[PDB]
């Protein structure tokens, strides 16, 4: 849900206000909160609901890449 | 003469060393003598005109001489500090001259006559009445007065210079601002102002643009820079070509009318002032009180109305302290003065009564300057110029021959041959005008100045 | 405790506080008395990730200031061994980054670094209000780290070892992702333009000057994201001239590179997991004696 | 733990750096410094941290961190701390410690007489302890050769009788001559001990390059006679069998002759003479000892190579044009290594052209061409390594940098100094010196800064709970040396400001004497306490010490906040000195002058808080009462 | 100040310590009658070998721009008399600003590494482009024709003409087959034409293209290209003037020649002293910001034939009297600065009809201060 809300607009539903307005739109969240929770879910891998979960949150994260890669280009090509 | 300025132009883009500063110091004996010849003791406003007319010019040719290279040697480092000294030595004879002329003004009425003390509309005319009452409040205002032409003439041509970079619109990006907001609902997410005035949004407690307030800022600087010097008729120019007539409608609030006109013919000379001095001195204590704004603003605040606790770091310089401190003390004798004698229900400034029972005089100035616990101003107070100045306010004689006492037995690791020619013909002009000193002392001037002479 | 990862950490110039400022939410210091530890301090007020702190002299005033990822400046000030609050500052264009006190020589001048285009710079004058000071257009991306420079280093000045007191003007450098490194100088009573140079077309990370007791030559070390490093030396007089001259370049991510407190070892920490640590030989080169695990 | 690979993160993970008396704050642990399992985690500082880090067992899912502070303490000290005192207690008293202007500078005094007595000091402890090392050896090696270079040559000896140039030139090459068969006994031991009466000529081709007096007892044994060893032993003349092999190996070396099989059983000449070495490209080996030790090879150089006509700088350049790779193919000779312990160098026969990219130079060679000559370079020379495997301990090179900068023939390179006062410093306060880095510090000159730097110093090793060792120690530097006190009171009161000692840091404060923080701290603190713990003496001692008049004509508020106290104080010990005396209308007069004076600053004299309040209402009290007795007193009785 | 003779034995500068050395060496070879090689390369490597680094990147400089295939003349007064050598002179220093270029160039590279923004990448024309790449990558506004794998060809032009690299634009001309107009032949002829020669005919339409159309576009390289092909006016400014002269004065050395070349005629050339005086007096001292790096000022003098002034630059630093007198002296060896009677004048003298910056040194003041400011020296010095 957070991510869906991040590729959206819907985080002033969450708490967070707007973002860090700078000038190359990059990932400056920390990744250590994210590497843990892909451990814990590689951690018990007996059901397929897992990997269905591991498999969506890869494709998000890729589409979320991509659309970072978009912002920050039509921010560069000011 | 056209060598000079060649020899100037020449030496300000070549890459040598050298400098003519002994041959002026050898050139300008010479010509101080042949002036010393022409001009006697009689003619003593001639005589010092030529003086700062000569002193003036090797002043120019020094400082040309130093500006025309980086001065990082010691060579031109010890020329750049004579120069200093110079400036100093010629406005310590200006001092001197002033002192002189006070002194012969006030001997054709060292002795006064007291008969109407009945008051009148018009405070001025109480204080013109005052001013004959008592010198210690004459010499103040003349001290004043003094420090004020050494502001304007320190000041230079700054007049021409601020023409190199003034401006004529201002508010310009809060207008742009509000016409985004107004034409596009956005381009205001912050803290916004109402009006377009400068009273605006230090009314509202909300300010707007970081670049507006600086640029306010230097535009206070250049009216402290034109006001310190004793200048209106530039700060209303300035004022006028840029758009901050605000702070000089302002300033025109603690005069007082000049009651005189006795009929019609007579023009309006009366309509600048107003009868609220009392309200306004106390509005601006309440101000220096409760100041939070800039450091300039603080600095007349405090000027404005007297209150040493905050005054002791507002005054930078010397000058600036001692100048506050004549103000404030001819101000509260001045008005205590008035009102003990006439009507006391209203303190128009908030002295208690430790102010209020003590009459000051001329030597606690001094005894703050020599307490103050500033390390900046305790080593001023101890070099040599500083106690040259104190000595020549004072009129002293015991300590002036102790410290030339000691200067002698220090010996000559501060004094030179310009010092020693400037002390000896303040000494003969003392002898020539009245008293004397000791014989041991002068005989002691006298070798060393022909010692001097001869080397 | 400290659960989570740990930035910073700095001790006391008598060795008895441990600040360590980390994203666990929580500031705990101990002490150091018999080769133990037992909590004495536990100060939580920030809305991030802690970063970077800096200590000052108690002949000043006991005041300490910690930076986080949520564009607030906090600083507290002790007394009695209990801080409290002293000036809080919040609103940017982005996450403040470095901060630290200029040295005893001059006062307790706070430098605020970061990403935002602009200097914030922050001054702590008598007893009660501070002063800003905004300098604007001088970073097209944004600032990154800011290194003081003390005065009684003789390699900038050549008039130190002469009985000669040297100006106490505040001086330092700045090397933002702007793809130029400046130098700042308190002069005309403001700031302006003093020395900018391009030696670089993305990011830079830190700087590190050196604090030389004895040394006359002023030397800086940068890192840049790269693994970029630049060594400016100077011993020249009045004004001094940077040299952007390389030594061990990198390929990873070099982060921090510090000095010692006298000018005496350079510690550099990036993505090698070795902090190599320099230290000037008697034959006026660089050798590496230590090493340590990351 | 994470390692998996990433793309881009900005941020950080862990973060080092250094802090206060020289603290180094890393992540992870000191695996590149430690080795064995017994190693301190989560540690605060050195020996025993133990930090609670809880983190360590929980894993898998979550990465451990841990961060140690720690402090650069290398090697360990138990003995050598004498041995480290001894030349520098010597030093102490051998260079200036007086002061020179405002700062204390320390000057330097040219010292000859003492590389003699740090050699004799050296062989009396390797006499007196078995445990001597061989960084004992070298140290005293050095110091042997140092003293036949610019010590005492023992001249003007026997009444006024002093030798000539040629005398003395020859005491020296005897003196050297003496120094290398010293430092090569330990080796020429080492073999006889190994090897003696087995082999043939394979000993012999070592023998020739011995020859002394305990190795020429085992040469007669296994020769026949010992009237030959006798007279081979010595040098200078005294050639028979040695002269006629240099005959034989002077035509050897003129023509081209090479080697066969075993290159020790054949090749007996090649030990003596040795013409200048000259080489093409095929196989040559011949010259001084061919491959053995660096120290009987020079030996053997000084001795029956040369002539004794030529002199040092000859055979050194002979020497050099030996083992450099400019004499026309390729060497095959060595080169004299820096001895740290046993041969501790880098390789044999390298040119200084193939020396200079890393190999470190010879320490003999650097002080022959400094006694010399100091027109060479010496910026890129003289190596970190004072005679030891580690570049720690820098008191003989410091001691011999500081003869020759008293001596003059330096040069202007004041960063060598200062890095090397500065590592020294370093030094003495890890093993736990002090006034030692104060006077090796005092050298150099730096008026501000090192007068900030000691006070710092001073600040952080005399503080408020010292020993009667530091007591000691303070009185000594007070004493026997030049050191301002004003400083260690500044310290000692920012000391006790930190810890809470009001009485101490109030001395403290008033023993510095300064202006406006003892004034505020008086007027603020001094004043109540006085009145609140009937502390009389204290407050009546800090008046009359304060009551000078150039404080007050310096300070401001003064004739404001403590002259009230001073008048009361007055007028409390005057109204005492008239109970006690009866009648005395002469002190009743100015005890109501005084009080009637003081009966005016009430208004100045105003409240801040609880504590001021309840002392305005005190000093209220105490004036109404006097001032009743004074109006009571006033009335006339008659 | 400088390294004075101290009283006997005491300690002096390494610098002036191991110059002393080599000199006597070099004596000790004159006297033994050797032919010595050069002393020259000699104070090069013992500068080399000093932990000293500006200065001795400043001597290989020197060192390299006097290793020129010139003739030696016999004193300052001949070498401003002669006109050959002048112009030979004045040709070299061109080159070796491009060559200085090219280095500067390569020490960003360097500095820039390799994975940042397009590294350095072997090769002369692939190091130009990532140099241009790190410069402006974005396609700067006022683009003609194509561009090469999305590089400003302009910038990259003006780029390869700056580091002097003809094989490169060479290259480069080649890989801009229809990237460019119908301009390619003319560009190929003008790099292979050591001489410019592109058509007299050709020159001048180019020269009346840009006065004509080539005048106000948005790009300052293409101007710059353009104007430097076209041969116009002495002087053309657009963004340079940023504390970056040597790019200003390498195109003023270009667009101005002492001899009549191709394409030749008035308002096209100017004279030596006229850069003299710009350089001394616009671009003197405590005029262009330039008192803090006095190398680049003392190399734009050296290289605009100003020894004189360079010399006088050089005594006025601190610290540098020392290497004034030791560059004097290496002059001298090599038959340079022309003698100059007087003792109590000034060491920069002229006479009426000489121009600023190449002045009569005054060799007999110059030693009367040296030998006035010594103690009693070691006996080596």
């Amino acid at each position: 849900e957070y991510v869906d809300a991040l590729l959206g607009k819907g985080h002033q539903y969450f708490g967070i206000q707007a973002p860090l307005s700078a000038t190359s739109q990059l990932v400056w969240f920390p990744y250590s909160a994210i590497d843990h929770l892909r451990l814990a879910l590689g951690e018990n891998e007996n059901n397929q609901h897992n990997q269905a979960i591991l498999g969506k949150l890869q494709r998000k994260m890729d589409e979320y890449f991509q659309k970072l890669k978009k912002a920050t280009d039509d921010y560069k090509k000011i | 003469s056209p060598s000079f300025t060649e020899d100037i132009t020449l030496s300000a883009v070549m890459l040598q060393e050298e400098d003519p500063g002994e041959a002026a110091t050898m050139s300008m004996y010479p010509d101080f003598l042949k002036s010393f010849l022409e001009h006697p003791s009689s003619a003593v406003f001639e005589l010092i005109e030529q003086y700062e007319a000569t002193c003036n010019t090797q002043i120019t040719l020094l400082k040309k001489i130093v500006k025309r290279v980086t001065p990082g040697q010691q060579k031109f480092s010890k020329t750049a500090s004579i120069l200093w000294l110079l400036q100093q030595e010629m406005v310590t004879w200006r001092l001197i001259a002033a002192l002189y002329r006070d002194r012969i003004q006030s001997a054709l009425e060292e002795e006064n006559m007291f008969e109407i003390a009945a008051p009148n509309a018009s405070e001025k005319t109480i204080v013109d009445k005052l001013f004959q009452r008592d010198t210690l409040v004459r010499q103040s205002q003349l001290v004043v007065d003094w420090l004020e032409s050494i502001a304007k003439d320190e000041v230079g041509d700054f007049s021409d210079n601020i023409e190199y970079y003034a401006k004529s619109v201002y508010w310009e990006n809060t207008l742009h601002t509000l016409k985004q907001r107004s034409m596009l609902s956005l381009g205001s997410s912050r803290p916004l102002v109402s009006e377009l005035d400068p009273d605006a949004p230090i009314r509202q407690k909300l300010p707007l643009d970081d670049l507006d307030r600086e640029d306010d800022i230097r535009l206070l600087k250049y009216l402290f820079t034109l006001i310190r010097a004793g200048m209106t008729d530039e700060a209303q120019r300035l004022c006028k070509r840029c758009g901050q007539a605000w702070r000089a409608a302002t300033l025109e609030g603690w005069k007082l009318y000049h009651d005189a006109n006795i009929n019609g013919g007579t023009e309006l000379q009366a309509v600048e002032g107003n009868p609220y001095r009392c309200v306004w001195k106390t509005c601006c204590w309440r101000m220096a009180e409760d100041e939070q704004f800039n450091k300039y603003e603080r600095a007349i605040y405090a000027t404005l109305s007297g209150n040493l606790k905050q005054l002791l770091p507002v005054c930078e310089s010397w000058e600036d302290t001692v100048w506050a401190h004549f103000k404030v003390m001819v101000d509260s004798l001045v008005e205590q003065e008035i009102r003990a004698s006439i009507i006391s229900f209203n303190e128009a400034n908030e002295l208690p009564r430790e102010y209020l029972e003590a009459n000051w005089t001329l030597d606690s100035v001094f005894e703050e300057l020599q307490a103050t616990d500033k390390k900046r101003v305790l080593e001023e107070n101890r070099e040599h110029y500083h106690i040259i100045q104190k000595f020549v306010i004072l009129a002293d004689v015991d300590g002036l021959m102790d410290e030339f006492s000691e200067w002698l037995s220090n010996g000559k690791n501060l004094l030179l041959g310009h010092l020693l020619r400037f002390m000896t013909h303040l000494l003969l002009f003392f002898r020539t005008l009245g008293l004397q000193a000791k014989e041991e002392v002068s005989v002691e001037v006298l070798k060393t100045y022909i010692q001097r002479l001869i080397n | 405790s400290h659960e989570d990862m740990i930035h910073d950490a700095q001790m006391d110039y008598y060795g008895i506080r441990l600040a360590t400022c980390s994203s666990d939410r929580s500031v705990k210091i101990f002490d150091v008395k018999n080769g133990g530890q037992i909590l004495i301090a536990d100060l939580r007020g920030h809305d991030g990730p802690v970063w970077q702190v800096a200590w000052a002299h108690p002949m000043y005033g006991n005041i300490l200031a910690s930076c986080s990822y949520d564009r607030k400046v906090i600083i507290w000030k002790e007394e009695n061994g209990t801080w409290e609050k002293t000036y809080e500052y919040t609103g940017h264009d982005s996450s403040v980054n470095s901060v630290c006190w200029a040295p005893h020589d001059f006062g307790l001048v706070l430098a605020c670094g970061s990403s935002d285009g602009a200097i914030s710079i922050l001054t702590f004058t008598g007893d009660g209000p501070w002063e800003v000071k905004k300098i604007s257009n001088a970073h097209t991306i944004g600032c990154n780290a800011v290194s003081w420079a003390p005065s009684v280093i003789p390699g900038s000045l050549v008039d130190q070892p002469s009985s000669q007191k040297p100006n106490y003007i505040k001086r330092f450098v700045s090397g933002g992702c702007d793809n130029l490194v400046k130098i700042w100088r308190e002069e005309d009573g403001q700031w302006k333009e003093d020395q900018k140079l391009e030696a670089h077309s993305d990011w830079v990370r830190d700087v590190a000057w050196a604090p030389s007791i004895g040394l006359p030559t002023s030397t800086i070390a940068s890192c840049s994201q790269d693994g970029r490093v630049y060594i400016w030396t100077s011993d020249d007089a009045a004004t001094n001239c940077w040299t952007p001259k390389l030594l061990h370049k990198f390929n990873d991510v070099v982060w921090h590179v510090s000095w010692s407190i006298t000018a005496n070892i350079l510690a550099v920490s990036g993505g090698d997991n070795k902090v190599t640590l320099w230290k000037e030989s008697v034959d006026g080169q660089w050798a590496c004696i230590s090493d340590v695990n990351k | 733990t994470l390692m998996i690979d990433m793309g881009l993160f900005m941020g950080r993970s862990f973060r080092v750096g250094w802090g206060p008396n020289w603290t180094l704050v890393h992540n992870g642990d000191k695996l590149s410094e430690r080795l064995n399992a017994e190693e301190d985690r989560d540690m605060d500082t050195i020996d025993y941290g133990f930090l609670p880090k809880p983190t360590s067992a929980k894993s898998l899912t979550e990465s451990p961190f841990k961060v140690h502070v720690e402090k650069l303490s290398l090697e360990q000290k138990t003995k050598d701390l004498q041995s480290y005192l001894l030349p520098l207690e010597i030093e102490l008293k051998n260079s200036t410690v007086d002061k020179s202007g405002p700062c204390p500078h320390f000057r330097p005094n040219p010292g000859v007489t003492a590389i003699h007595d740090y050699a004799g000091w050296v062989r009396n402890f390797s006499s007196e302890a078995a445990e001597v090392e061989a960084v004992v050896k070298q140290w005293g090696l050095t110091w042997t050769l140092c003293e036949s270079l610019w010590g005492q040559l023992k001249e003007l000896e026997a009444s006024l009788d002093e030798p000539n140039e040629y005398v003395k030139n020859l005491e020296r090459r005897k003196a050297f001559s003496h120094w290398l068969a010293q430092t090569a006994q330990e080796r020429i031991e080492e073999e006889v001990s190994l090897y003696g009466p087995e082999r043939h000529i394979e000993a012999v081709f070592s023998y020739l390059t011995g020859g002394r007096i305990s190795d020429a007892c085992r040469l007669a044994q296994k020769s026949g006679d010992h009237r030959l060893s006798l007279l081979l032993s010595q040098m200078v003349g005294s050639q028979e069998v040695r002269d006629l092999i240099t005959l034989q190996l002077v035509d050897w070396n003129k023509l081209q002759v090479d080697h066969y099989i075993q290159e020790e059983r054949l090749r007996v000449f090649c030990l003596l003479s040795g013409t200048p070495v000259w080489r093409s490209s095929d196989n040559r080996s011949i010259n001084v000892c061919s491959q053995l030790d660096w120290k009987r090879t020079l030996g053997i150089h000084l001795w029956y190579m040369l002539p004794p006509t030529a002199t040092v700088a000859q055979a050194l350049h002979m020497y050099e044009q030996a083992f450099q790779e400019q004499e026309g193919g390729e060497p095959y000779a060595c080169y004299p290594l820096p001895p740290y312990l046993e041969d501790c160098g880098f390789s044999f026969g390298d040119d200084p052209s193939a020396k200079f990219i890393s190999l470190q130079r010879d320490v003999c060679v650097h002080l022959l061409k400094l006694y010399s000559e100091r027109q060479y370079d010496l910026c890129q020379l003289l190596d970190p390594s004072s005679a030891t495997p580690d570049p720690l301990d820098y008191r003989l090179s410091w001691h011999m940098w500081m003869v020759l900068q008293a001596l003059n023939y330096t040069h202007l390179s004041g960063h060598r100094q200062g890095m090397l006062h500065a590592s020294y410093a370093a030094q003495l306060e890890n093993v736990g010196l002090w006034e030692w880095a104060i006077f090796v510090l005092l050298h150099i000159q730096d008026p501000h800064v090192r007068e900030a730097a000691v006070r710092e110093l001073l600040n952080r090793h005399c503080v408020v709970h010292d020993s009667p060792e530091s007591l000691a120690k303070e009185n000594f530097l007070i004493q026997r040396l030049c050191l301002p006190a004003q400083w260690i009171h500044k310290a000692k009161a920012v000391r006790s400001r930190r810890d809470g000692d009001k009485h101490k840091e109030a001395l403290y404060l008033l023993k510095s004497h300064q202006w406006n923080q003892c004034h505020k701290l008086v007027t603020r603190h001094l004043a109540a306490d006085a009145v609140i713990n009937e502390n009389y003496r204290y407050l009546r001692g800090f008046l009359g010490e304060l009551a000078r008049p150039e404080h007050c004509k310096h300070i401001q508020d003064w004739e404001t906040a403590g002259k009230v106290y001073l008048d009361y104080i007055s007028v409390i010990e005057m109204l005492n000195q008239i109970r006690q005396d009866e009648c005395s209308g002469g002190e009743l007069e100015k005890l109501h002058t005084k009080v009637m004076s003081l009966c005016k600053w009430v208004e100045l004299i105003q409240c801040y808080s609880a504590k001021g309040r309840l002392a305005q209402s005190e000093m209220a009290k105490r004036v109404a009462n006097i001032l009743r007795v004074v109006l009571s007193l006033q009335q006339p009785p008659e | 100040i400088s390294e004075s003779g101290a009283p006997g034995r005491s300690s002096l500068d390494n610098v002036e310590m191991a110059y002393a050395r080599q000199m006597y060496m070099y004596n000790e070879k004159v006297v033994s009658g050797h032919l010595q090689p050069s002393l020259v390369d000699l104070c090069t490597e013992a500068a080399e070998r000093l932990d000293d680094k500006n200065v001795s990147d400043l001597w290989v400089m020197v060192k390299q721009m006097t290793d020129v295939p010139l003739i030696p003349a016999s004193d300052t007064l001949k070498s401003r008399c002669s006109g050959q050598m002048q112009m030979a002179f004045v040709r070299q220093a061109l080159n070796y600003l491009e060559q200085s270029y090219k280095n500067y160039t390569l020490i960003s590279v360097f500095a820039n590494l390799q994975q940042a923004q397009l590294g350095g990448v072997p090769g002369t024309y692939n190091l130009v482009r990532s140099f241009l790449n790190i410069r402006l990558p974005t396609p700067i506004p006022g683009l003609q024709d194509g561009e090469i794998e999305g590089y400003p060809v302009w910038a990259l032009i003006y780029y390869c003409m700056r580091c002097g690299d003809l094989m490169a634009a060479q290259q480069v001309v080649n890989r801009a087959q229809h990237q460019l107009g119908d301009f390619k032949n003319c560009f190929q002829e003008y790099i292979h034409n050591k001489d410019r020669r592109l058509s007299p005919t050709t020159e001048n339409k180019l020269r009346l293209h840009y006065r004509r159309a080539v005048r106000a576009s948005t790009d300052p390289y293409k101007r710059a290209v353009y104007c430097i092909i076209g041969r116009c006016d002495v002087s053309d400014n657009h963004s340079e003037v940023a504390d970056k002269t040597e790019d200003y004065l390498w195109l003023k050395l270009s667009q101005v020649c002492f001899e009549d070349e191709a394409n030749s005629s008035p308002q096209d050339r100017l004279t030596l002293p006229q850069f003299q005086k710009q350089l001394f007096e616009d671009y003197g001292e405590s005029h262009f910001a330039v008192n803090q790096q006095p190398y680049l000022y003392f190399q734009v003098l050296f290289l605009t034939a100003q020894f004189e002034a360079a010399i006088a630059f050089l005594f006025r630093l601190e610290r540098t009297r020392c290497h004034a007198v030791h560059v004097a002296l290496a002059l001298f060896e090599l038959k340079l600065l022309l003698k100059s009677t007087g003792q109590s004048a000034q060491l920069l003298s002229q006479e009426p009809g000489e121009p600023q910056g190449v002045r009569r040194l005054n060799f007999i003041r110059l030693l009367m201060l040296y030998t006035r400011k010594f103690e009693p020296t070691d006996p080596r010095e």
